[PDB]
């Protein structure tokens, strides 16, 4: 048994509540129900014959709901930074999210970037290469996901857990 | 046979679904009571809001100093970045903006500090000393006073009334100074409320954590009760940010019918100062004041109000830009906090029952399914 605390952040609308709900309950709902403040889900996976309990925290994307969001950085072991591939602004803002984390979260935290809604190429605004370029500039793993199609969601969380178990084992 | 293996495991399948499904069918009786407590806690906080702008406990001197210390360690770290990216003017400018805001945040806390040392004094509407910020309309110092010529108030350097009451120009900048001071105090109050609420929320974190770790399931469920309270406080913070923004003329309140309105209480929407509420048959979208949305052949376009179909009908890339522009609107939430909460409540209440039945059928099917694999195996 380990126990990792995971934080989802990103602009409103990018799909944080949804990747959370796909990973934790294997369900997707098209209906937009905006998030008002923090909450968590729990999932225990298996890495190296060992149990890993994942305590995963959702946050509010709307500006007016994020007054104390920096206080949630405390004791997060990993942070998924989410954007929407069909929304360039949501992608630009990752820069600020990242900076905000460097200033307020431990330098030690593991960080993955997710370009969500990759199932909507018919409305794409961000190239997958801009994605990986950005992630490489900052030295953090990257991946395109869809909470709708269940693409790379297990992937993303397993990987991020891996990189924590790694650093923690040693 | 082979078949016996594929039949026993064709009921190993079915009792895997008799159990992860009957999991959901009381775990939903569960979540709906959670849903019930959640919206109840939310509504309490929302109803209790007005009655908190006036009756909230003030920031202690200790809390004031502590928040000023934190801001200073942010102004320090800001300059370090300003002088790390020296030469990159467009980020240096960005950080100067961030530094100026903090500076002003501090000037506001200093007023609060000055009043615990006064240094400064609170004064009602208008003139007379008060002890509590909730009663204050102005914060003035030792060499200033409020005079009440008729139903018209004035803020001037102490004693200088006689050098004043016969010069209208100076009568004027002092009835002006008075107004500006009432305004500044209102700003200070909202920020103070925000700081106070923040401190309270941060404290609940340690607690919430414990209840989660606690092995007692009774305690575990108590963390969720507490999260609701935490988030209720966040609803209050959201209202305040919205108020501050409108107060600073960065934003505008609008009522149910998209009429501009001055007060939160009448508001159903809150949007940018330069935005309007555009209707798409029974739904409001926040767009620029000089934009419109055009529909044609089941397509939607965000355009300058000048443009129409002709403007773009022969341009394909215009059309696609105006469609992506419209698509960005999709998950905007121009609604007011209270309204959003009522909206979300309907959506979640609807969907909960849409999961009550589907899972109820999913169990009914999986017991019908039992009458088949029991049937085959007893052969
Ligand atoms: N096509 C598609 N839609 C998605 C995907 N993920 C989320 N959505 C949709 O996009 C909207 C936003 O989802 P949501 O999870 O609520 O995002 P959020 O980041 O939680 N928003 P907030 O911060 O305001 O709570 C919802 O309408 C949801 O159905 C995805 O991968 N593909
Ligand atoms: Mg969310």
């Amino acid at each position: 048994d380990y126990l990792f605390k995971l934080l989802l952040i990103g602009d409103s609308g990018v799909g944080k509540t949804c990747v959370l709900f796909r990973f934790s309950e294997d369900a997707f709902n098209s209906t937009f129900i905006s998030t008002i403040g923090i909450d968590f889900k729990i999932r225990t996976i298996e890495l190296d014959g060992k149990r890993i309990k994942l305590q995963i925290w959702d946050t509010a994307g709307q500006e007016r709901f994020r007054t104390i969001t920096t206080a949630y950085y405390r004791g997060a072991m990993g942070i998924m930074l989410v954007y929407d591939i069909t929304n360039e602004k949501s992608f630009d803002n990752i820069r600020n999210w990242i900076r905000n984390i460097e200033e307020h979260a431990s330098a030690d935290v593991e960080k993955m970037i997710l370009g969500n809604k990759c199932d909507v190429n018919d409305k794409r605004q961000v190239s997958k290469e801009r994605g990986e370029k950005l992630a490489l500039d900052y030295g953090i793993k990257f991946m395109e996901t869809s909470a709708k199609a269940n693409i790379n969601v297990e992937n993303a969380f397993f990987t991020l857990a891996r990189d924590i178990k790694a650093k923690m084992d040693k | 046979l082979d078949e016996y293996e594929q039949a026993i495991k064709r009921a190993q399948e079915n009792i895997k679904k008799g159990e992860e499904l009957e999991k959901k069918l009381d775990k939903l009786e569960r979540q709906g009571k959670d849903l019930e407590d959640k919206y109840k806690t939310y509504e309490e906080n929302l109803e209790g809001f007005e009655k908190l702008l006036t009756d909230s406990e003030e920031l202690s001197l200790s809390e004031i100093n502590e928040k000023m210390e934190a801001f200073s360690k942010d102004s320090e770290k800001l300059t370090q970045l300003m002088e790390k990216h020296k030469g990159d003017e467009k980020t240096v400018q960005s950080l100067q903006r961030e530094h100026h805001d903090i500076k002003a945040k501090l000037a506001n806390l200093q007023v609060l500090h000055d009043a615990h040392t006064g240094k400064k004094s609170y004064v009602n509407e208008k003139g007379n000393p008060v002890s509590s910020l909730k009663d204050a309309h102005l914060a003035i110092n030792k060499d200033q006073e409020v005079v009440e010529h008729e139903g018209q108030f004035y803020l001037l350097q102490k004693g200088q009334w006689d050098a004043i009451k016969n010069n209208p120009a100076a009568l004027e900048k002092a009835q002006k100074d008075y107004s500006q001071s009432k305004h500044d105090l209102a700003t200070i109050k909202m920020e103070a409320l925000i700081h106070k609420l923040s401190l309270e929320m941060e404290k609940q974190l340690e607690t919430i954590n414990n209840l989660i770790m606690s092995t007692d399931p009774k305690e575990n469920e108590e963390a969720t009760k507490l999260l609701h309270k935490h988030n209720g406080l966040n609803l209050k913070l959201a209202n305040l940010q919205d108020m501050l923004a409108v107060h600073r003329k960065e934003k505008s309140f609008f009522n149910e019918k998209g009429e501009e309105v001055t007060s939160l209480n009448d508001a159903h929407y809150v949007i940018g100062k330069d935005q309007q509420l555009f209707n798409l048959g029974g739904k409001f979208y926040p767009i620029h004041k000089e934009q419109k949305i055009l529909e044609k052949d089941g397509k939607f376009y965000l355009l300058k109000q000048g443009e129409d179909w002709e403007s773009i009908k022969d341009s394909p890339e215009k059309q696609k830009k105006a469609e992506h522009d419209f698509h960005k609107l999709q998950y905007e939430t121009p609604m007011t906090v209270k309204k959003l909460v009522h909206h979300n409540k309907g959506l979640e209440t609807t969907i909960h029952k849409e999961r009550v039945e589907e899972t109820k059928q999913q169990l009914e099917d999986n017991g019908k399914e039992k009458i088949e694999i029991a049937n085959n195996i007893s052969k």
